[PDB]
């Protein structure tokens, strides 16, 4: 399962670019009777549209009774959209191969994201002669009506 | 109950319709013509340059007929052309 | 070494545009203040746009009314620049200005 | 207008925001939302998008006739719309069930034409904001705006080299630019172009 | 549970009809009493998948046609039988047990070419599975041209016939035994997923329009090595009228007199259909083998003179008897819903189905030219029906008084005048500067 | 339905009597205007 | 005059500007295109990718409801490209071309028993041109006409024409369709027999329109075995006459 | 792609001709709107 940085789910805020996911698997291993948690060191999750964008060693991070969970850190999905596919392979020559695949979009920032023009010191100038015309103007209508030629 | 419905539905009486779709066209024709002819009238009227209370009387009591004919109007013309009202 | 161990990859993302640091852009803005406000003070004391000529009968209470409607769409323009959506913004706009519009072209048919 | 569609070019998706005129789909959602509440006609999607090319050329015609009731008189603005009604060359694209810029854009051509000479030849301020809208109408709507942008420049231009320059020519173009301009940079796919 | 043992099985004559796409059972018993009670009530048993899904279930004695009441309950299920004259401590009574089941066997290779005709898997119980303890006993397969038992109380065949009797005295609620047998199938063996049926009443045209949706697929044997359109071009040049287990035409059955049909589907409409003489045969755009889903739309219009009645008590009471189902003659159905959309103006009054619904509903839904608030609209939903056991007519009895008659023309001039007053009030408004 | 020599032939009925509106409205307007 | 002009103004556009797109109408009505489209629709996963030519993006996203990869306004020359560069490849590389973008099936246009004339075969040469300005050390256009310089679909025709992917996609049973193998392309006016035509190893036919207008193929999930599909079926078709004596394979190192 | 020449009397008939004319006719008063006009055509 994959997810946002602070656990809202997928559906109920779709991704974007430059937006913090993380990603979490488990792993059992059976051994004739029962299952238990794998431990193992080497294994690799991979975002990639048709190249790996990101390739990174999962840590193990949680256990259980039956198997140990594994999950990368808070990492910052790309600037790049599109259909990404976020997958899991463990292919380990000896133990059975294991492939998890989730294709996602990973979508653009919308007109609504973006710093306002409050927030950038930048453009304080542009909006204070903007606000200086308006209340001119304001009051040029005032004079020009109330006065006589 | 369901055999007392059953029962009270082969009453001998069966639907007969108000006016058969058959000259619900034709009606529809007519009626057009009296809706586009009264109705000019009334917005003619406005621009008479005549008292505020005359043009007011007079266009209200107009349009108080072209809306009832442009209603069976359309109705009929609705049926007519297959979208049934 | 087909299958083994592969070496990891981090995406590299741009630094986003620098912003000026803020003491420069604050000694625009209160230049800009100071030039609406010597404007302001050139139309109050050159002689002009003196206030004069202010109608007060009946025509007065239809003068409000036309200012009313002047600054009042200046107003629903500043609620739609802090966020207000479209749609209200339209539908304030029409509710404002189908009164508006009488009250302000019977100020302009009194005053000649 | 934020819709980012992974159903075309699979992997790299398309933004579609940037890369689309919205000024068709607009204009039929706005159509169908109205008959479906304000008529009471519940009428299919697919019905007022294949129909929407026929019902925009009487629209068509009666810009037609409004643009050739100034250059000339009343008469000619009948003849010209009863041309323009069933002319194959506008038949060709204004087919029923053609969805395409062209059957809306082709008509607000027109209707930016009868305002531009109606503010050409009046002076108003009025009708040049007219004018400046419904060409913002049209940038939103059609790729090929950029006729009008260097169309109603060229008049001018020509009418200054004839010496026929009055106030009133001054105040129509200077007031149809200063609208137009800044209003059809707002169109996320025409963006600092006008400038640039 | 367990009931009351109090009845004792003297014959149980269990015939299982499999010639169609469902399973029809026929249970012919001569029940006797035990217990020292008069009693009036009789437990028939099923199991918990089969009684899952049953699409009809009756009961009657075999004297005459009087329908004895029976109802299904609401880990083996039960039906209930009631008598209307308690039977004494000893008394023999004889009764016809009909059900219908909506299932039938699987494709047994689940792969066949083709041309290849199609054996189906079909397993159940053996021995009689009854809440009593049975005297006598028999079985019957009936409806195919080959029957095999798998891996084998052996059958010994009589034509088209599989009888075989385990006659001898057995225990009540014996459910150890499985019988599985393969039979022979050459129909299309088609279901229908979902239906949305839609019956539109009219006053003013005095008319009653039906337009249904299905979505339909071939359950049979899927089709091994791919489609190729080569070997169903060959097919239709020499196979002249060979039976498949695929579909080619259907053949929809529709009301007396019906007019303006019509078939489409979701992309355009479709070209290949021909209505002739209360029938109406659709050709999809491709042959639906097995394995593959055609969602589609039919449509067409009646006279509403022959389905709405006038109350004779009141000239402003209506009934209407309108069908469940009008369709293929041999489908399936999974799941129904038949809204019924009446008038402005109309409240109902009353209702009736002559099969248990699992739902009914009643709302409004506005229509063309439905100003004030939309057209009632009674939706029915049904589970498991089948094409020629669920017949019937549901009955709706409403109220539609001249004045609602009378309001739609009057809510469109209210439109068109207030349009005109508004027209004058701007007309006559000085803007001027 | 409408067939389509039935429409072809409202449409052209159609553009006639526009037509001849037109030349009738055109008639009038020069001969009784300066 | 004017009358005149409404009669010629009626008659044009009744005549010119006045035929469906979809539908194609001796003088039978061809509805091969929303066939086929449907069919894609009801009987495939809603999550598939379809790989087809520039042209028909359009309808196979708007009355399929299908995942595409190129579309109508081709915004990206490169992926028309890689797309163009997979209808010209031995069946290998175009499995491989195709598999790494994850497409589901691929749809070709064939009219070639109706005289269709728009079909794939013909904008081929373009399919060439756009995949060699990019990866002109692969695809050769001048190696697909005959040693003369002819583009011919005959027996004459050249080994690199004979195995590319669409060829051996659109004349696929074609030549069994009429009887004694002699069968007559109605576009390029040209005989095909069995043998013009090899196998293919690497994709399945799942749908083939009523007049042969569309056709649908599906790429073979790579064997189990991990060994080449050619390998595999070279073995299921070629199967009566095996090499049974036994000799080293020359293998290399195993790692 | 140029057009030939039957084309313009395909989609234009009888109102070919009368263009040429139309904007001579045009170019005989030269008003304001009529230098839009010629430049259009
Ligand atoms: C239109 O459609 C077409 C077709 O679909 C699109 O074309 C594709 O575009 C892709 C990207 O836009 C492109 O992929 C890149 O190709 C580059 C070219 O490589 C070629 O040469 C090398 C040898 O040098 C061959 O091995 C290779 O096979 C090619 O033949 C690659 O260099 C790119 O690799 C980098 O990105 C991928 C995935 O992002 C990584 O897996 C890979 O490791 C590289 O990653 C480095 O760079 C990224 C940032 O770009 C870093 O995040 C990462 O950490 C790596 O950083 C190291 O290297 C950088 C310097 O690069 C250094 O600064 C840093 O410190 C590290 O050392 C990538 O594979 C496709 O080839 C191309 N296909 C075709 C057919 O053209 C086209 O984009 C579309 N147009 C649109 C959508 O507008
Ligand atoms: C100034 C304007 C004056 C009028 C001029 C123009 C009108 C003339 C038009 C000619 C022919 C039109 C009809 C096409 C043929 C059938 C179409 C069809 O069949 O399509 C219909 C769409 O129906 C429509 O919405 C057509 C509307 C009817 C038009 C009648 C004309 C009167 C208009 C006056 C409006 C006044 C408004 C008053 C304000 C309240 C789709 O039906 P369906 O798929 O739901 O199937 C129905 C089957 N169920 C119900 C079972 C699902
Ligand atoms: C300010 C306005 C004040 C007055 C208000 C009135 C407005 C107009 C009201 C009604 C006029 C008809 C409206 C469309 C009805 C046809 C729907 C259709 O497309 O029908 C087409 C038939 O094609 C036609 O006959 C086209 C001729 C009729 C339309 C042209 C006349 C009016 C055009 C101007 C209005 C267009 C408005 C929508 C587009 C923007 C069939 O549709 P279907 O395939 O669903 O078959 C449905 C039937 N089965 C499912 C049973 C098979
Ligand atoms: C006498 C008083 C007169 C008052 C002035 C009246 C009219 C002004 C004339 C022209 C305005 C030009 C500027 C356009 C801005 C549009 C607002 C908007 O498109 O919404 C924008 C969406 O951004 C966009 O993508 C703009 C892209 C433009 C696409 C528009 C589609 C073209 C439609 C053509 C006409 C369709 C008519 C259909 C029926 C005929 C914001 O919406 P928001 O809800 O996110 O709020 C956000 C509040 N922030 C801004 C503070 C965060
Ligand atoms: C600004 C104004 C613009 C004016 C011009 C605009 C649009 C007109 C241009 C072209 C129209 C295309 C014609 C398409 C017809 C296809 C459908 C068809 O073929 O209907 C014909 C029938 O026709 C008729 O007899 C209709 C005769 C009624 C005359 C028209 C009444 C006036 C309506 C206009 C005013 C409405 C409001 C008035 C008050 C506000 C076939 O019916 P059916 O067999 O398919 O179904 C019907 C099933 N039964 C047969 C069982 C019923
Ligand atoms: C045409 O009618 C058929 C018959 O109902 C429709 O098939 C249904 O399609 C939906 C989605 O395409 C299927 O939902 C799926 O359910 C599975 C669970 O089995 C779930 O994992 C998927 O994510 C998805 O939600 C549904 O099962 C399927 N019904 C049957 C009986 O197969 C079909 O969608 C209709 N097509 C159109 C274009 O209307
Ligand atoms: C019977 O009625 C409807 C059948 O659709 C269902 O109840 C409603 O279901 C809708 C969903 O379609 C909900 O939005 C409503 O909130 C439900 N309740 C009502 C009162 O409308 C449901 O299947 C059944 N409702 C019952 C048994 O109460
Ligand atoms: C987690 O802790 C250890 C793992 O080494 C072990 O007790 C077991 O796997 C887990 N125990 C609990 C209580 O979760
Ligand atoms: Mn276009």
């Amino acid at each position: 399962v994959h997810s946002h940085a602070d656990g809202t789910s997928y559906d109920e805020e779709p991704y974007k670019i430059k937006d913090k996911v993380i990603y979490s698997v488990g792993f059992s291993e059976w051994n004739g009777e029962e299952w238990l948690p794998h431990i193992a060191d080497d294994i690799q999750f991979e975002l990639r549209q048709v190249d790996p964008y990101y390739r990174l060693t999962l840590s193990p991070s949680g256990n259980d009774s039956e198997t140990q969970y594994y999950t990368t850190g808070e990492f910052i999905l790309p600037d790049r959209h599109g259909v990404f596919t976020f997958l899991t392979d463990y292919r380990k020559i000896g133990l059975s191969f294991t492939t998890d695949k989730d294709v996602k979009a990973i979508r653009h920032l919308a007109n609504d994201e973006y710093p306002r023009s409050w927030e950038i010191s930048n453009s304080w100038v542009y909006i204070s002669a903007i606000c200086g015309v308006i209340v001119a103007w304001i009051f040029f209508v005032v004079s020009f009506v109330t006065t006589s030629s | 109950t369901y055999e007392q419905l059953y029962k009270e539905f082969h009453s001998s009486k069966s639907f007969q319709p108000f006016i058969h779709l058959d000259t619900q066209p034709k009606f529809a024709i007519c009626g057009l013509i009296v809706t586009l002819a009264v109705l000019s009238s009334a917005l003619f009227a406005v621009g008479s340059k005549s008292s505020y209370i005359k043009k007011l009387f007079f266009y209200t009591i107009l349009s108080v007929i072209g809306s009832l004919f442009a209603g069976l109007t359309t109705v009929f013309a609705s049926n007519s052309f297959g979208v049934y009202v | 070494d087909k299958f083994g161990i592969k070496p990891e990859i981090h995406h590299i993302f741009h630094a986003e545009p620098k912003r000026v640091a803020k003491p420069i852009a604050v000694i625009f803005v209160l230049i800009i203040f100071i030039t609406i406000l010597s404007l302001i003070v050139t139309w109050l004391n050159s002689c002009a746009a003196a206030f004069n000529n202010i109608p007060t009968g009946v025509t007065a209470v239809y003068f409000l009314g036309f200012i009313a409607t002047i600054v009042g769409f200046e107003v629903i323009f500043a609620r739609y620049y802090l966020g207000t959506s479209i749609f209200e913004t339209l539908f304030s706009s029409l509710y404002l200005g189908a009164p508006g519009l009488l009250t302000s072209t019977k100020f302009l048919r009194s005053f000649g | 207008l934020n819709w980012f569609d992974d159903r075309t070019w699979y992997p790299l998706g398309r933004v579609t925001g940037g890369t689309l005129y919205p000024g068709l789909m607009t204009t039929s959602a706005f159509i169908w939302h109205a008959l479906r509440n304000w008529l009471g006609l519940p009428i299919d999607i697919r019905n007022v998008c294949v129909l929407f090319a026929p019902l925009f050329s009487g629209v068509t015609a009666w810009a037609t006739y409004e643009f050739t009731k100034e250059i000339k008189d009343a008469s000619a603005g009948l003849l010209a719309a009863g041309f323009i009604a069933i002319v194959p060359g506008y038949i060709s694209r204004s087919v029923a069930g053609s969805y395409d810029n062209e059957a809306i854009a082709i008509t607000l051509l027109m209707v930016t034409f009868m305002f531009w000479i109606k503010a050409q030849k009046t002076g108003s301020i009025m009708h040049a904001t007219c004018a400046a809208l419904f060409y913002f109408y049209m940038v939103s709507a059609w790729g090929g705006y950029v006729f009008i942008t260097n169309l109603i420049p060229l008049h001018v231009f020509l009418l200054i080299l004839m010496g026929r320059y009055s106030s009133k020519l001054y105040s129509a173009y200077t007031t149809w630019y200063a609208i137009g301009t800044v209003a059809s940079m707002q169109i996320p796919f025409v963006g600092f172009l006008p400038i640039r | 549970y367990e009931p009351p043992a109090t009845w004792e099985n003297v014959d149980y004559k269990r015939t299982i009809d499999v010639s169609n796409a469902y399973i029809s059972e026929t249970i012919e018993i001569t029940i006797k009493n035990i217990a020292s009670e008069p009693a009036t009530e009789y437990f028939t048993a099923f199991e918990s998948g089969i009684f899952s899904k049953v699409s009809f279930f009756s009961a009657y004695f075999t004297n005459e046609a009087t329908f004895l009441n029976s109802q299904l309950l609401a880990e083996i299920r039960y039906g209930i039988i009631q008598f209307p004259n308690a039977i004494s401590p000893q008394e023999e009574v004889s009764l016809v047990i009909k059900s219908f089941y909506n299932t039938v066997g699987i494709p047994y290779p689940e792969h066949v070419g083709m041309s290849e005709e199609q054996h189906l898997l079909w397993e159940t119980n053996r021995l009689p599975l009854s809440a009593y303890d049975t005297k006598k006993a028999s079985f019957t397969l009936i409806g195919s041209s080959s029957f095999e038992e798998y891996h084998p109380l052996l059958g010994k065949a009589n034509g088209n016939s599989f009888e075989f009797g385990p006659w001898e005295d057995i225990p009540r609620f014996s459910s150890n035994e499985t019988l599985a047998i393969v039979y022979s199938h050459n129909a299309p063996l088609n279901q229908v997923v979902n239906l949305r049926r839609d019956i539109w009443l009219s006053h003013w045209a005095s008319t009653i329009q039906f337009e249904e949706y299905y979505e339909l697929t071939n359950k049979a044997a899927k089709l091994s090595k791919g489609f190729s359109r080569l070997e169903l071009m060959k097919q239709i040049q020499t196979q002249n009228m060979r039976q498949t287990h695929f579909v080619t035409v259907l053949d929809m059955l529709l009301p007396e007199g019906a007019t303006d049909h019509y078939f489409t589907d979701l992309v355009g409409l479709v070209s290949t259909s021909h209505a002739e003489r209360d029938h109406f045969f659709i050709r999809p755009r491709f042959p639906i083998f097995g394995g593959w889903n055609y969602n589609f739309t039919v449509g067409w219009t009646n006279k509403l003179s022959d389905f709405l009645h006038v109350s004779s008590g009141s000239d402003e009471k209506f009934v209407a008897s309108i069908p469940i189902l009008n369709g293929p003659p041999d489908t399936v159905y999974d799941n129904v819903e038949l809204s019924v959309f009446l008038p402005e103006g109309a409240e109902i009054f009353d209702i009736d189905s002559p099969v248990p619904f699992t739902n009914v509903s009643i709302e409004t839904q506005k229509s063309y030219f439905d100003l004030n608030k939309g057209h009632v609209k009674l939706t029915f939903s049904y589970r498991n029906l089948i094409s020629q056991v669920a017949n019937g007519q549901v009955l709706i009895k409403y109220d539609y008084p001249k004045s609602s008659f009378f309001k739609k023309p009057l809510s469109i001039a209210c439109y068109i005048f207030t349009a005109l007053m508004g027209v004058f009030v701007l007309k006559t408004l000085n803007m001027n500067v | 339905m409408i067939s389509d020599e039935q429409l072809n032939s409202l449409a052209i009925t159609f553009g006639i009597v526009m037509m001849t509106l037109i030349v009738i409205y055109h008639a009038v307007d020069s001969t009784m205007s300066p | 005059y004017l009358y005149l002009f409404v009669f010629h103004s009626t008659w044009v556009t009744r005549t010119a500007y006045s035929s469906p797109s979809v539908v194609l109408p001796k003088l039978a009505l061809i509805d091969d295109f929303r066939e086929a489209y449907y069919w894609l629709r009801m009987n495939s996963d809603e999550d598939s990718k379809v790989a087809a030519w520039w042209d028909y993006g359009y309808q196979i996203g708007g009355m399929a409801d299908r995942t595409t990869l190129v579309d109508n306004n081709t915004w990206n020359n490169t992926h028309i490209a890689i797309v163009g560069k997979a209808m010209a490849s031995p069946e290998e590389k175009s499995y491989e071309i195709l598999k790494e973008h994850d497409v589901d099936y691929v749809l070709v246009i064939f009219g070639g028993l109706i005289g269709f004339g728009g079909d794939d075969i013909n904008k081929f040469l373009w399919m060439i041109r756009i995949s060699e300005g990019i990866w002109p050390e692969e695809i050769k256009e001048r190696d697909f006409y005959t040693a003369e310089g002819e583009y011919r679909v005959d027996a004459r025709a050249s080994e690199t024409m004979r195995n590319s992917l669409l060829y051996k996609m659109s004349y696929k049973d074609f030549p069994q369709l009429f009887n004694g193998g002699q069968a007559t392309d109605r576009v390029r006016q040209q005989m095909i027999t069995p043998l013009d035509v090899p196998p293919l190893d690497y994709f399945d036919e799942v749908f083939t329109s009523e007049n042969w207008m569309v056709r649908i193929y599906q790429l073979k999930k790579d064997d189990a075995q991990g060994r080449t599909l050619r390998d595999v079926g070279e073995l299921t078709r070629s199967s009566t006459k095996t090499r049974r004596s036994i000799k080293r394979p020359e293998l290399g190192l195993r790692v | 792609q140029p057009v030939s020449w039957p084309a313009f009397f395909f989609d234009t008939h009888f109102l070919i001709w009368l263009f040429p004319a139309g904007v001579f006719l045009l170019f005989l008063d030269l008003k304001d709107e009529h230098v839009f006009v010629i430049a259009y055509s």
